[PDB]
RNA sequence: UAAUUGCGAUAACGAACGAGACCUUAACCUACUAAAUAGUGGUGCUAGCAUUUGCUGGUUAUCCACUUCUUAGAGGGACUAUCGGUUUCAAGCCGAUGGAAGUUUGAGGCAAUAACAGGUCUGUGAUGCCCUUAGACGUUCUGGGCCGCACGCGCGCUACACUGACGGAGCCAGCGAGUCUAACCUUGGCCGAGAGGUCUUGGUAAUCUUGUGAAACUCCGUCGUGCUGGGGAUAGAGCAUUGUAAUUAUUGCUCUUCAACGAGGAAUUCCUAGUAAGCGCAAGUCAUCAGCUUGCGUUGAUUACGUCCCUGCCCUUUGUACACACC
RNA sequence: GAUGAUG
């Protein structure tokens, strides 16, 4: 069978589902290619994990990904982290150890969120005011 | 705060006054121990129970320790 | 290589293909387009009084394709929009239910879309014909 | 009619059930029994059987036209 | 895109209904200064008319003008359906018609004159002064006078 | 007018009403074995580098 | 004969007993099933006032009720399910069963 | 910040972010004053002002002075920070930045 | 009677005013603090 | 100024090129015209060469003087 | 120390309630037991674009296998473990690496003794006393009122515009709910500008409504510092829905009218991170009507890591002519 | 070591 792996990502309700197999280097996010990523702004962050390591290391592999929950920008942080995971996760069962220990210094050094998951949830409304801390105004008189 | 209670520093001194030999200085032994040693009603204060028996025994190790 | 629509920015695709049907001339246009708004929730008609039809027509085309099957509902939700209602907060207000039907209705006559079984349209073989062609011609005008 | 039948059952350790002392200090009270001697009454056959706290509060006219709150207990309680 | 010169002919403002309207004004919402004529009222007649709409109010040619005024004068002769007219079955004959100019203060004094000399729940409000649609007054609408 | 530059070396506690002053022990930069006792306004550590506009002050204290 | 075993409570123990007899039961006879399908427990929910007049600092209060459905499959003869229906009563459980 | 940084290049031909930071450097103020007093009466007192602090109001100066200046004026946001932050670097009085880092200065001399 | 405030009444103290019909209880605010714990509704968090 | 007459028109094309940076608000201040003509005289000069675009941007336009 | 939490001292010794423990909920598990009412992959049939073994899709009556993402059952995990500082050097405090997680890990539920002449006899077929008991204060029926407006107050929602208004495109959540003595959540086709109408259909529910295609948001354009295309109050005219019945307009749609408001005096309220603040959705109420409340998610800062100046709390010492207790 | 009456 053609050698394959799976990873995720998360942030708030975001989880993007990555799925590498050795190929030609294609890269799509949500079938389109990942350059059509939206918003526009924060395109580079979708990049991000593609240049931190050198554009080499993808050429011989095939990356899909396919996103739901959350909103706009949870999402695009979500699928950094599937596209950094999934290339660890290859290197870890069809390459060597000190590549996969070389590849996650890089991704560290840069930025926790690529490769960990971001530990900050919500908290619940209490009831006396409009959320978590806040409370109505108060009155004397 | 990390200031322990007294059903914690009691049973971990009922410990060491009768089964010193047993413990070692290594938490994951000691949370074994105190399975097979006492009976605990939670994986919390198991925890708890043993954590302090593993500081107790570094001071036992440096020298004699009143109580 | 080969293309798919997908393969295409929204915005450029949505823009070449209006003025293509624009220019050919063959999709029906419903004649009130110069009177009516199309939502509830807006305060005045389109700008573009000339070519908002064809737009609004590109935009469902890709729709379909993109899905398997969809509705005047879904429709209505798709563009519908947040109503001002003044003092008083805003709220979710659904599309206007001819337009989004009478574009349905004239698709199919076109070719572009035929109805499907569970209800609602569902892209045509004709329909894929037409957005493919056109999407390589987008591609290919990067200069 | 037929699918629905009724049994009963005499209860296990009669001197463990809040809902049955209630009951008897109810009806000794309406009897006429002095509110003190009833209340230790009920503490006194709840702790026999082995009861680890019994607690019975009463709270009324007790004696005059001001309420108030009595309370007896023997043993210990939890509250929390 | 492209940017032409303009003859020194532009008249600045110009008497319509006999309310002059601004010409500095794109003429969509310029007309809006005739009471009667919307936002919405003259968006459809500038195009019933076949105005360019992207050009300002005087540069509006005479020819132009009096068609605009007509169209709108008697909005269903051209197409304008029933429903964008202000006043419909009129209460006293029967007809369709678009109020313009004075023509709108003059009615609604009417319509209220109809009212109080029917006597009317509405029209004794009017006469008194006070909020007529159910709102309450305690703590609302004094300083209005 | 010149400035001087001067490097904390010990936090003395806190001072003012309200608890916004810090007290300082600074240590000259240049001519350095002179220290001066002075205040500062918001957050500071050891080994912060800050510029007096005057030298020859020194602060006065709760105590 | 085919037949679906839906079974629900408000108390997982007695739903996990009686579950748990239904598949240990059936694998003695060795016939072919599809595992305890667990459904997401569903929360009900009512909030109140706990002022029963309404004077006093504004304070709420939440309550809840859990379901905790499941359902089997089997594939078993009729002189089975006969007594399969009958096995397995337990207090605060209640079973439903569809055939074909 | 895109669209300032951009115009920046183009009104100066240094880099955009080199101003940002010069900007800054020019802006913390230095000497600074507290409300020290008991009973009621109160009267300023002169104080020093840390290293981060000068940073953090520094921003706030600059930030408060672009946005005031874009509000009912024909510029857009993007460019009243790019005209702050240029003169700010510059050390000229006619940034809102430098204006008030005076005054504050000069009020805690008066008070040493 | 078909419809509004009276057509309705708690199951236990025909009361007209707090009940809760949520899931067809029908029964009011006062009255259901008191019966939840034997109807099934507990108090967690 | 809305209508622009030869007089406010090769004004514009006689003093635009010296300007270090133009844009919406810059043609607004500089010489008395409206926004709405500032933009379509910026979508003019561009298309003329006479000024070269830093970025494109549909709430702001940026431009610099034609090398 | 968050703590009458502990170290200890010691005419006291040994105990009890409170705090902690405890329970719920949120964050991790490529480890266990499973799962088309959840998903993923392979193969059959198959559309479109290139064509060398490709890219994107469809197919619920085609099948097979599997469990990273999804549901649970049962468990594992954090104890400040390990390390370096610091204190009679004991309880601990400071910091660091590792880790999903190191402010009690975050948020809650429960919660002591003694009181208040706090709120409720308008929740109760819970009650003492007094009143009333048939031209009733009983029960019910029709018609009004709780909405009445010279003014003063407390919770609030729209705003005072270019960090914007408007018009087309882009296009993403989670908590929930839904038909017996019965009509509920509603897809889909058709009709109408809109509201809404009409014929069918799915769902007594991880199956359908429901990817609840929500709003802010992004992109491209119209507008251009002008009470202005900001704001939509106040009024007129028609068209509809729910209900025996809407007039003192229930609400919804459509055109016309287009006022106060140019950032707000003394005063004063809330808040230390997925928090404030911005934006909306489900539920309660409901035949109809959110500017309310309970929750939910989405976008996500600035400023402390302190003090006893103001307002108050806890412990000791001290004075008192206070005991209704500094009013 | 500003001012601070009263029920």
């Amino acid at each position: 069978a053609v050698p394959s792996v799976q990873t995720f990502g998360k942030k708030k309700s975001a989880t993007a589902v990555a799925h590498v197999k050795a190929g030609k280097g294609l890269i799509k996010v949500n079938g389109s290619p990942i350059t059509l990523v939206e918003p526009e702004i924060l395109r580079f962050k979708v990049y991000e994990p593609l240049l931190l390591v050198g554009l080499d290391k993808f050429s011989n592999i095939d990356i899909r990904v396919r996103v739901t929950g959350g909103g706009h920008v949870s999402q695009v942080y979500a699928i950094r982290q599937a596209i950094a995971k999934g290339l660890v996760a290859y290197h870890q069962k069809y390459v060597d150890e000190q590549s996969k220990n070389e590849l996650k210094k890089a991704f560290t050094s840069y930025d926790r969120t690529l490769l960990i998951a971001d530990s900050r949830r919500p908290e619940p409304k209490k009831f006396g005011g409009k959320g978590a801390r806040s409370r109505f105004q108060k009155s004397y008189r | 705060g990390r200031v322990r209670t007294k059903t914690v520093k009691r049973a971990s001194k009922a410990l060491i006054e009768r089964y010193y030999p047993k413990l070692t200085l290594d938490f994951q032994t000691n949370k074994r121990l105190c399975d097979e040693i006492a009976t605990i009603q939670s994986k919390r204060l198991r925890n708890k129970i043993a954590g302090y028996t593993t500081h107790l025994m570094k001071r036992i190790q440096k020298g004699p320790v009143r109580g | 290589p080969g293309v798919s629509v997908r393969d295409v920015a929204a915005q450029d695709f949505i823009n070449a293909y209006a003025s293509f049907l624009q220019r050919q001339g063959k999709l029906e246009v419903p004649g009130y387009v110069d009177i009516v708004k199309t939502s509830s929730g807006n305060e005045m008609p389109p700008q573009d009084a000339e070519g908002w039809f064809y737009k609004r027509a590109a935009s469902v085309a890709r729709h379909i394709y993109m899905r398997k099957q969809v509705g005047v509902g879904k429709l209505n939700k798709l563009y519908g929009g947040a109503k001002s209602r003044g003092v008083r907060p805003y709220k979710h207000i659904d599309a206007s239910g001819s337009i989004n039907r009478k574009v349905l209705q004239a698709l199919e006559k076109i070719g572009i879309v035929e109805i499907s079984p569970k209800g609602g349209r569902r892209i045509s073989e004709n329909g894929q014909r037409d957005l493919d062609r056109i999407a390589a011609q987008t591609l290919e005008e990067d200069e | 009619p037929g699918t629905i039948v009724l049994y009963a059952e005499r209860v296990q350790d009669r001197g463990l059930s809040a809902v049955a002392q209630a009951e008897s200090m109810k009806f000794k009270l309406l009897n006429g029994l002095a509110i003190r001697r009833a209340a230790y009454g009920v503490v006194r056959y709840v702790m026999e059987s082995g009861a680890k706290g019994c607690e019975v509060v009463v709270s009324g006219k007790l004696r005059a036209a001001r309420a108030k709150a009595m309370k007896f207990a023997d043993g210990f309680l939890i509250h929390s | 895109s492209l940017v032409v010169q303009e003859q020194g002919s532009f008249q600045h403002i110009l008497r319509l209904l006999n309310t002059n309207v601004d010409g500095n004004i794109k003429i969509v919402y310029a007309l809006t200064t005739i009471k009667g004529v919307g936002r919405r009222y003259s968006n459809l007649v500038c195009k019933k008319a076949d105005v360019d709409l992207h050009k300002r109010a005087g540069e509006l040619t005479q020819e132009e003008l009096e068609r605009i005024v007509q169209i709108m004068q008697n909005p269903t002769h051209y197409k304008i359906p029933a429903w964008f007219l202000n006043r419909q079955n009129d209460i006293t004959d029967g007809k369709d018609y678009h109020t313009l100019a004075n023509n709108v203060e003059s009615k609604l004094r009417d319509d209220l004159e109809r009212l109080k000399k029917i006597r009317a729940h509405r029209g004794i409000r009017h006469f008194w002064g006070l909020r007529v649609r159910g709102q309450h007054t305690k703590t609302t609408g004094r300083r209005r006078a | 007018t010149p400035v001087t530059l001067a490097k904390v070396i010990k936090v003395l506690g806190r001072t003012g009403s309200r608890g916004g002053v810090t007290q300082v022990r600074v240590e000259f930069l240049e001519d350095t074995s002179r220290t001066i006792v002075r205040n500062v306004k918001g957050p500071v550590r050891e080994n912060d580098i800050l510029v007096l506009m005057e030298s020859e002050r020194e602060a006065r204290r709760l105590r | 004969i085919k037949i679906r075993i839906t079974l629900t409570s408000t108390k997982v123990k007695q739903l996990e007993n009686v579950s748990s007899n239904i598949v240990k039961n059936a694998e003695q006879h060795n016939l072919v099933k599809k595992g305890p399908v667990r459904l997401p427990t569903k929360v009900l929910k009512i909030s109140t006032r706990k002022t029963p007049n309404g004077e006093g600092s504004k304070t709420w209060e939440t309550y809840e009720m859990r379901i905790h459905k499941r359902y089997i499959d089997l594939e078993a003869p009729v002189q089975i399910v006969k007594r399969i229906t009958q096995i397995t009563i337990e207090p605060g459980v209640d079973v439903e069963v569809v055939v074909a | 910040i895109k669209h300032t940084l951009d115009i920046i290049n183009v009104l100066t031909d240094q880099n955009p972010i080199q101003v940002v930071v010069d900007a800054i450097t020019n802006t913390g103020p230095r000497e600074d004053t507290t409300r020290v007093g008991g009973g009621g009466a109160a009267r300023r007192q002169a104080v020093d002002v840390s290293p981060l602090r000068r940073v953090n109001q520094a921003i706030a100066l600059l930030t408060i002075g672009a946005r005031e200046a874009a509000f009912r004026n024909i510029k857009t946001i993007a460019e009243t920070l790019a005209e702050e932050l240029i003169n700010a670097a510059k050390g000229s009085s006619t940034s809102y930045a430098i204006k008030k880092k005076d005054e504050l200065e000069r009020v805690a001399k008066s008070n040493r | 009677r078909r419809y509004g405030k009276g057509s309705r009444q708690c199951r236990v103290c025909s009361s007209h005013t707090g009940l809760i019909r949520k899931y067809g209880l029908n029964i009011c605010r006062q009255c259901f603090r008191e019966k939840a714990n034997d109807i099934g509704f507990n108090k967690f968090r | 100024a809305v209508i622009l007459d030869q007089e406010k028109y090769d004004r514009i094309l006689k003093e635009v090129p010296t300007y270090r940076y133009v844009s919406v608000s810059v043609l607004v201040d500089r010489l008395k015209i409206g926004g709405s003509l500032a933009r379509i005289a910026l979508r003019h000069l561009e298309k003329e060469g006479i000024i070269k675009p830093i970025s494109k941007h549909s709430k702001q336009a940026i431009y610099t003087r034609a090398t």
